[PDB]
């Protein structure tokens, strides 16, 4: 007989990677969920041989990660592999999320909800990560986090003392910091199945917004050849910054060991978290802080039943799509503005575009969709 | 012409008519399941020989 | 209509479905003697007189 | 329901139509709606030979935007001849689940 | 009992098959002697060393 | 959700050809070039505009912050 | 919205603020025994679990 439909492991792979109905029509904007799932396996291949060589103790933190790039033979490739592969993944999210808005994908609503679940465990985990270093970013990164965690009013200085160890910054105090940065990656992990198998009752969105079962498809091997490519060329971008500027994304200050005597003269995170950043400096309080910094990943699960339009997808609709790169626009503004100082230009221009990111989102696109509705009769 | 016939004269003259080839195909009626051409001209060789 | 020289391969190996799949093992070799007289030799001729092998010769003998 | 500048609304729909491209791809309005459970009704409640065109001119829509291609100009759908085949149908099985609705609070 | 294996004609099979299998043993002899370097017959041919 | 049933169709026909019966580039720098003339000039003025204007406060942005310190 | 209003919708909800409140209470008395609650352990004297 067939034995890719008779047995039971077979089974399984051709129900979802060989004869699948795909649409025929998919761009390359679907090319970036493969692209997440191979950057998510990069990241724990190449984390877990810096784990053997890594001590989490504050005396000798900074003086393993220098020894790794020195003396351990091809300590040096996988170590700047590790740092500017998390940029690859950030970038790669980023278009993922960016697709599923413009598309109408979240109408798929229990593999939208499981995605806003995966968004918040991916920025925890890369902020454990860079604490473990040990530089003067990762000491002025853990105590801003930290001195606005003790700003939830009835359990927050019981967390902020738990994380440390009980205690200040000791050889104990980055053993809770590496532990719960090499657990969590597994958790996504897991996550991303249970995401796809949500997935496979529908298939997927096309660029129309229009059903699609009469023009499918199967994934073999027209997609399997299409998705090949794309991460092809995705390690060789990933190479050119490994092997021609592997110190192009980060910050020189992170090479001064750790002070609390000593003073950085700015205070910059990573670049994507400078966003998220600008939004907090924007609150007069401490408690409204958190709040709104929590409030602009959460929103993401209103978009659902924010949706007033007629059509799924923004392919026919033009005045939906001068507020999409509106709100686009308006996240290169926060990153700028996220790594500038606090003096008065970059002050009011900060808040104006903290308030333009919930105006658009809550304000403007629910009620841009019905003027559509009502200039095409429904 | 018959007689001649022999399993090494059946197995040489279907390799150089059905091997490798690219065959026509037409279909009519209920027919979502039939192959595409590309799953159909990939059954023309067997990756062993 | 006489043609070009496409077919030096299709009949004899590339067609029974093997040496496709086997010139990953068997059609491995000799580039690494081919392409070293590639990016070796234009990585020291762009640096010329500026490697240690360049210059270790005045340093060497003694 | 304005009376004397329903010309210029007039002309603001046209611009719309044009600005939104499914008639480039030889798309009528009805067959771009999003389809819930309610769309799904009326879908099956069509008269044989109006779901044979509809499926059709989706079809070839779905193969002109695989290939980054527009139809010639001569066949783009003309404002008026857009033909809202769907909308009397809709309005009759929206109107019948609003009744199960009132039912079922009084 | 692995007589299933002896036929008049199930032998046959193995005079239409070992011409492939003729060969895939000096894929072997061929493409490890790539891989892992062995200088063993490195020293057969004149055009590597 | 598999192929034979999916969905209802009749009195559709398509015609197809071998790979192997193709050029592989038939028209590439004829009509790649005046396609993508086309696809560009209808996203432009959806999607630069935007991008102008954070050009606009990028540019007086870094310019009272340095007239701020020197007279 | 008026999908949802009715004099139906909150006639369960009255019926269910009684398995609300239990929805409620139990997960807030479930927060101390997790996490050791300290300003709420001696909330009453009688649990004094920390030895
Ligand atoms: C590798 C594999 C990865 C797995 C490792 C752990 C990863 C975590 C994980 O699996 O997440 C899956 C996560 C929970 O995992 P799980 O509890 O282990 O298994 C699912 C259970 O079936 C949980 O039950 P359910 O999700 O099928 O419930 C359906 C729905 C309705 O169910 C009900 O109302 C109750 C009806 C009886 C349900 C009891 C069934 C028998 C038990 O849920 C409710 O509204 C209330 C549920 C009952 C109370 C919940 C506490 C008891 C559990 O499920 C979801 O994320 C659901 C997403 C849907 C969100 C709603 C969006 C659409 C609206
Ligand atoms: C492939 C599609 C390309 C189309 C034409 C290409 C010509 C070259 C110019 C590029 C144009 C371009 O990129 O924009 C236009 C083009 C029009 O495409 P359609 O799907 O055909 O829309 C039809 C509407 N007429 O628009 C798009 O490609 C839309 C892209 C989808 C969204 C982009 C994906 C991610 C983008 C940004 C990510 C940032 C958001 C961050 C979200 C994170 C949450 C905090
Ligand atoms: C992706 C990489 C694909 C590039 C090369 C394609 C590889 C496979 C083709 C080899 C078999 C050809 C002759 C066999 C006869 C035949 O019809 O096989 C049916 C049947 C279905 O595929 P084909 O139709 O051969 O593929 C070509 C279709 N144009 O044979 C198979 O290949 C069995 C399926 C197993 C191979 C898996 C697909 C190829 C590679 C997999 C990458 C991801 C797909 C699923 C995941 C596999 C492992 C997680
Ligand atoms: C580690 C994180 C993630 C992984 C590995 C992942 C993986 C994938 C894959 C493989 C697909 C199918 C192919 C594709 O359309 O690209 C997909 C689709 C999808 N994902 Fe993700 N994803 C992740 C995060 C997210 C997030 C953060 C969101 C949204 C908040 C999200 C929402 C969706 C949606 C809506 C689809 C279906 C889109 C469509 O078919 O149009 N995912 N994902
Ligand atoms: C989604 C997955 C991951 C992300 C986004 C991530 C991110 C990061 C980042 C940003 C750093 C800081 C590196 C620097 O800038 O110098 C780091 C460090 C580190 N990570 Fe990861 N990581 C991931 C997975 C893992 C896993 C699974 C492990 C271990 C099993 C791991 C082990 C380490 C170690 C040991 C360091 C030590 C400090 C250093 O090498 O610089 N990581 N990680
Ligand atoms: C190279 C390569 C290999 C493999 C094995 C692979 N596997 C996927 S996930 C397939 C999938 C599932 C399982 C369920 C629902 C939808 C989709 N799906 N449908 N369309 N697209 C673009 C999808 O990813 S990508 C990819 C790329
Ligand atoms: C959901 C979530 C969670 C967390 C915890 C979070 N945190 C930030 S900002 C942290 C930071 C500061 C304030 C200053 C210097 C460096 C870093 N920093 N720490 N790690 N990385 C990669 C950095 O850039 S946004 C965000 C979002």
């Amino acid at each position: 007989t067939n034995i890719r439909k008779s047995h039971p492991l077979m089974k399984i792979i051709n129900n979802a990677f060989i004869d699948l109905p795909a649409p025929s029509n998919i761009s390359s904007w679907w090319n970036f969920g493969s692209l997440l799932g191979i950057c998510l396996i990069l990241q724990i291949l190449t984390g877990l041989f810096l784990a053997m060589h890594y001590t989490s103790d504050t005396t000798t933190a900074f003086s393993s990660v220098t020894h790794i790039c020195r003396d351990v033979n091809y300590g040096w490739v996988i170590r700047y592999l590790h740092a500017n592969g998390a940029s690859m993944f950030f970038i790669c999210l980023f278009i993922h999320v960016g697709r599923g808005l413009y598309y109408g994908s979240y109408m798929f609503l229990e593999t939208w909800n499981i995605g806003v679940v995966l968004l918040f465990t991916v920025m925890a985990t890369a902020f454990m990560g860079y604490v473990l270093p040990w530089g003067q970013m990762s000491f002025w990164g853990a105590t801003v986090i930290t001195n606005l965690l003790s700003a939830i009013p009835y359990i927050g200085t019981d967390l902020v003392e738990w994380i440390w160890g009980g205690f200040s910054v000791d050889k104990a105090t980055l053993t809770r910091f590496f532990a719960f940065h090499f657990i969590l990656p597994f958790i996504i992990t897991a996550l991303a199945a249970v995401h796809l198998l949500f997935l496979h009752e529908t298939g997927s969105n096309n660029p129309t917004g229009i059903s699609s079962d009469m023009d499918k498809i199967p994934f073999h091997p027209y997609y399997t050849i299409k998705d090949i490519l794309g991460a092809l060329f995705m390690m060789l971008i990933l190479l050119i910054l490994v092997l021609f500027s592997p110190d192009l994304l980060g910050d020189p200050d992170n090479y001064t060991p750790a002070n609390p005597l000593n003073t950085p003269p700015h205070i910059k995170p990573e670049w994507y978290f400078l966003f998220a950043y600008a939004i907090l400096r924007s609150i007069p309080n401490k408690l409204g802080g958190v709040l709104a910094l929590v409030a602009s990943i959460l929103i993401l699960i209103l978009m659902p039943m924010l949706h007033t339009s007629k059509q799924r997808s923004m392919m026919f609709r033009p005045l939906s799509q001068c507020l999409f790169w509106m709100l686009v626009a308006d996240l290169i503004t926060l990153t700028w503005i996220g790594g500038q100082p606090v003096e008065h230009p970059f002050i009011i221009i900060g808040q104006l575009a903290s308030i333009l990111y919930f105006l658009i989102i809550l304000v403007l696109m629910p009620i841009t969709s019905i003027i559509e509705n009502n200039l095409l009769k429904w | 012409r018959i007689a001649e016939v022999d399993a090494s004269v059946v197995r040489e003259v279907c390799s150089k008519y059905f091997y490798d080839q690219c065959p026509a195909v037409a279909g009519l009626g209920p027919i979502e399941q039939l192959p595409d051409y590309n799953r159909i001209r990939s059954g023309m060789f067997w990756l062993r020989f | 209509a006489a043609p070009t020289l496409t077919a030096r391969l299709y009949s004899l190996l590339f067609r029974r479905t093997s040496t496709f799949a086997l010139t990953i093992a068997v059609g491995a070799l000799f580039f690494e003697r081919a392409f070293d007289q590639g990016a070796d030799a234009i990585y020291e001729h762009i640096n010329q007189g500026k490697l240690w092998k360049h210059i270790k010769h005045k340093y060497e003998n003694k | 329901a304005v009376a004397a500048s329903s010309k210029w609304l007039e002309g603001i729909r046209k611009w719309y139509y044009n600005a939104a491209g499914f008639n480039k791809l030889g798309l009528m309005r009805d067959d771009t709606i999003y389809e819930d459970d309610d769309v799904k009704e009326a879908i099956r409640r069509l008269p044989e030979n109006l779901y044979n065109d509809r499926v059709f001119r989706i079809k070839r829509a779905l193969d002109l935007t695989m290939r980054q291609q527009i139809l010639p100009k001569e066949q783009w759908t003309k404002y008026e001849e857009d033909k809202f085949y769907l909308e009397p149908y809709l309005k009759e099985v929206i109107r019948e689940r609003k009744e199960r609705e009132e039912w079922a609070k009084k | 009992m692995l007589s299933r294996f002896l036929g008049p004609r199930y032998r046959e099979l193995a005079r239409n098959w070992i011409p492939t299998a003729s060969m895939w043993g000096a894929v072997g002899a061929v493409g490890l002697v790539w891989a892992t370097d062995w200088r063993l017959i490195l020293d057969w041919v004149p055009y590597i060393n | 959700r598999e192929f034979g049933h999916l969905t209802r169709m009749r009195h559709v026909i398509t015609y197809s050809l071998s790979p192997f019966e193709q050029r592989a580039f038939p028209h590439y720098f004829t009509k790649g070039i005046p396609n993508v003339l086309r696809r560009t000039r209808a996203c432009i003025l959806r999607v630069a505009p935007p991008f102008v204007v954070f050009y606009l406060v990028y540019t007086w942005g870094t310019q009272e912050f340095e007239k701020s310190k020197r007279k």
